[PDB]
């Protein structure tokens, strides 16, 4: 067959990930430029929204070493790729589980509908990258909203999934707190009540 | 706003680690037990950040002196550069590299090392640079030592410095670790051996550089990373 | 009715795939994690029916007819034939062997295939036959397109064809595939690798039979599929 | 040591098995003469029971795309080999589950006793084998009566299960359908309550 | 007007096949017994013509649809693609490929194909593309079927798809045979061993290109073809 | 010593090569352009001629299957290289000979004098190639008009053919064809009056 | 590919071919019984005929040491298998150029019509298989009628010949010896006007 160069192989995160990329959450000095969990800052468009969760081991014990990077588009449903941190709003960010929050956090705005690529569009989700130490490669998973249940329904990538039951992980359901919008959305590697993890 | 206009070639989950290596202790209660769904590319997964224009200070791919409390760190002072290409030797330019790494000893300056080896007062462990036109990108850093963990009773991770690459997506961001050539522990490690094919923990492996060492000043290793190969989408919808 | 007079050959289960074969990702939540337990052979495993009595129609084993809807089926026409024997070389007579497959282009015809190659209106896809006094079988049929499948993402069938033999017993029964001779997707299909060693991912490859051509019409291919093997029983209850 | 020519290797039977082995349910057009779910016709002798059970997987979900095979002796408790669609009792036949039957279900007389090897009688069961998408070889196992527990008690094969618990796992359940005789064997592959499976 | 500024490297022709090949049986009569006469390289020989400004319908390079009577023609969908290079290298760009085949089953669609296995309703045969700045081509299509022919009692061609390349110059002409790879009917075909070295031989079969293919739709192969190299003229007439 | 990359290997362009370039003749539906047998329309500058030859191989019997491509330069002498179905003259063409047509045709004007690399002038002459079943590899040869005796018998190319009686092979015969003037040339690819044919 | 055990080369009968397998034409004692040239008792049923030919080389040299064997359908289509030299008619036959007859002969019945593997009538025909000193590999041909034009013009066999002149070197031209019905059938192995031989 044709053959090309390799891809370089993949290697855990490490317990230290956070050094190199979540200063703060380390406790070391940070630098005047750091990509983090603010992707809106309070007067872009769009619903404003606080995403919580957890993420659990299959012991269902708490990982508290974890690393997150989510990419969503605008509320119009634009990808918006030059970073900078003078935006309004950024379409990438980066949060993190630590040994003090055992709970990560991110603030943004509800992302607009997008197309696939047959032209169907997909309900309005977040895609979150999940490194930690013990992942060797790290997980691809969607954040999708409860009070989107008709878009959900109509999804041609949550449908691509065959169990019901299996849908309902990528699921977050909707809470307040302190008078703000916020979506619990936890993560279960492993065991009973798994996130559902794609590859693509 | 960004357009799909890509796509990336599949991954080789046979060559990466697998998701379960039981030799790495932590990996057993961290792994999915349930087979990934598989999903078609779309511009959610075919698009990524471009970080052209975060401000990146003057010393940050510079770890002799970014962290500075007016004094050189100790540890053998090498340079480490290479290039960033697809899997169609394509050059990657202007990508995010970020790197992280202990001291001459074996020590990460974080709270959680509870390590004997002491701190190293002049260096604090973390990089970051985007590379050029060409894929190129470049440090400046102090060879890492190697430290022991809790794994099994006498495991030792050999030197190693890690290294996030973003890419052009989303589907090529990658976290990998580069490891220094002829180290006896590597083929010992079991972070290592969760890599099944021994020519993929090759690539791994920096190599000494001397044509691009500083004579009476710093040695150099090259280390080049190979991202998902992109394609023109072709055919699609008829 | 039928005598317990026989036993079979205990099966290699290392020859055979495993239950667990992660690649093939349907198996994980498909197969058991108990062990099997292993009963000794008595009269309900060493029986099994025989088909000699069936009503077979006249193109049970010929699919370029057995459909028809006033035509021939597009696509390479072939004949597969070959030869039933078990472990000890005997033929197995009068034995049923049944077979299904997709169309030239990899669509079947069954409602869950939602893949975009058309259905072929004078093609079927099943066909049947029994075995001659030699353990000969024969059928004719055109050579199915390999298609794609959701496992992983860019995971491609190679071409084959399904296969069902009953043999003398239930102990004896199975279900296999043919793959063709020199297909390049065969080495890559996760469910082909499902077995371990090569040699018996050999077994399963038709091979391409001149001698067995029909010149100007169809080409044939070879396909001898071998059961259990059969002795009498020696020494038993003393 | 002596090795005979290996035998095929065993490949899974795949999503479209149905095709070439269930063709009614394949939804496609049948052939004059089809091996299926009826053993005995309505004047064969014994006492006619119906059977059913629902196949399951490791996360507790149905299998909608299994094919059964079974073999039992008769009601005098003998092996009719020669099958015939005249007969009046076969003692083959075999049934499917499909997206529309979540169940399978197989007409048949309770069968008779017989004798092992050993000259020991066995307690009445049909013997199964199951396959499908996913499995690689397939699968066999035995259907025992709970009504019938003295002879379960003694017999040679269930006692060769060390654990009482497995042998629950092979005895199908009384009950009624259409208030005509039942009985339920509900097939788990994986996890908590797996069915035992042999190897012979 | 086209200028002479350029010369093209000589054939190698123990490399092509030869003029007689007796086992590839029309060739007794069609090939000239007398030798070649060689001549200097020309303006006649070293210009050709440039078809840029040709009027390609939308279609042209795909074979899918071109025909097209309401419908998918039967049969593996396959891009197949590669580029054009010359004997250094170099691409060539804007240069006219044409291709014809079989249908699925080994049928030409023209008047003398004799041959029992059917036309398909939506499928021509024929395809035509100029490669781009790079040297691309691509088509879509699907796998023509292997086909039998009058040479010798049980001959059958290999699955091929016929190509023609102008290349810069009418020294650079050629008309070749893609075949696919693995096909066992390669080894045995006498116009396949009209070509003397198996090297040559090797050039010649498209290999599965999978990077290249489209997940849930159809497969890819690569075909690269060398033409001529084209050297600056020097040291001419003095 | 240095080696290139090597050439493609040729390979005979079989008995449907009209199927991909010969189009109307293979009997097929056309393409709304095709480069066929008109070099010249009706205004084109320059004398105005139809060729035609048939094709005979090693028996004397007609080759009914080949197909030719011509280059020649106008009537000023010049290659039109930029292929164009509206320029007025095509340097290049296409023809064949079908079972229907044992003979080609070609409408062409004919050619100016071009010089060879050395600045000495070459007589009149079209450029051919040719194709077929049962060819390997094309041949190449040069159509001359015989009543250009004196460019021909200084031509550097024709000149470089030892044999006089080879010459003369490659010379079309003037004759008429519904009174409109036209040159006969004839093919013999094997035998008594092999056309000779030349490598470059 | 399958590979089936090799069939045994040919080599040349050789110039001694007459001692095995010609008695009587190698001038030597026969035996009581002999495989020779006389098909046709002469009260066998169908038209008596005398068959006669020269063989040549491609210099045009008479081949004086060749061997020839028949096989052919009596006079009502059908091959006669058992050979017996009591019957009135054989199928088969043998016969061979000498020193002193350069000149071969065979006495037999016009065959009649049989059917090829279609059901399609060929003409009738004599097989004939030559071996000489010089052929490594015997050469079958055919021996057709001239007063049979009819069905020599619709035989599938003869059909099978591209070239109209070629067919006509199958062909025997009637004449009559001694006022017998004879017919001549030369045999050109190589040059103007070869026979056609063929491979099946
Ligand atoms: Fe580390
Ligand atoms: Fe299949
Ligand atoms: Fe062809
Ligand atoms: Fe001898």
């Amino acid at each position: 067959p044709i053959e090309l160069l390799p891809e370089t192989p993949s290697q855990t995160a490490g317990p230290y990930v956070h050094i190199g990329l979540a200063l703060e959450a380390a406790g070391n000095p940070t630098r005047d430029q750091e990509i983090w969990n603010r992707l809106a800052k309070p007067d872009a468009p769009g619903e404003h929204i606080l995403l919580l969760g957890q993420v659990y081991d299959g012991n269902g014990h708490l990982v508290r070493d974890s690393f997150l990077e989510v990419w969503q588009a605008d509320a119009n449903g634009e990808y918006q790729d030059a970073y900078n941190l003078e935006n309004a709003f950024n379409s990438f960010g980066r949060t993190a589980t630590t040994f003090d929050a055992g709970e990560w956090t991110l603030h943004t705005v509800k992302p607009g509908v997008v197309n696939n690529a047959a032209g169907v569009p997909m309900a309005p989700h977040i895609n979150i990258s999940l490194f930690a130490r013990g992942i060797n490669i790290h997980l691809h998973t969607r954040l999708y909203f409860d009070d989107e249940a008709q878009a959900n329904a109509k999804c041609p990538v949550l449908n691509l999934i065959e169990q019901p039951q299996r849908r309902e992980t990528l699921i977050a359901k909707r809470c307040e707190v302190d008078g703000k919008t916020a979506y619990r959305f936890d993560i279960r590697i492993q065991g009973e009540g798994e996130t559902v993890f794609f590859d693509f | 706003p960004a357009q799909d206009n890509s796509r990336f070639v599949i991954r080789d989950r046979n060559w990466h680690p697998k998701a379960l290596t039981p030799d790495y202790k932590t990996s057993i209660a961290r792994s999915p037990r349930q087979a990934l769904v598989s999903i078609p590319q779309s511009i959610s997964e075919t698009t990524g950040p471009n970080f052209s224009h975060l401000g990146f200070g003057a010393h940050d791919h510079d770890l002799l002196l970014n962290f500075n409390n007016g004094g050189l760190p100790i540890g053998e002072r090498i340079i480490v550069a290479g290039r960033v290409v697809d899997q169609y030797g394509k050059p990657v330019p202007n990508t995010l590299v970020e790197m992280w790494q202990a001291n001459a000893g074996g020590r990460h300056r974080h709270k959680n090392d509870r390590y004997l080896a002491p701190l190293d007062p002049n260096f604090g462990g973390v990089g970051r640079c985007l590379t050029d036109s060409d894929g190129y990108y470049s440090f400046r850093t102090i060879k890492p030592g190697p430290y022991p963990w809790r794994n099994g009773p006498n495991d030792w991770r050999p030197a190693h410095i890690h290294f996030g690459i973003s890419g052009p997506s989303i589907a090529t961001k990658l976290i990998t670790q580069l490891y220094f050539e002829g180290d006896p522990l590597i083929p010992m490690c079991p972070i290592v051996k969760s890599i099944a094919n021994p020519e993929a923990v090759q690539q791994l492996i920096a190599k000494l550089d001397m044509n691009n060492a500083n004579p009476m000043d710093c040695l150099a290793y090259r280390f080049d990373i190979v991202l998902r190969g992109q394609r023109k989408t072709h055919f699609e919808n008829c």
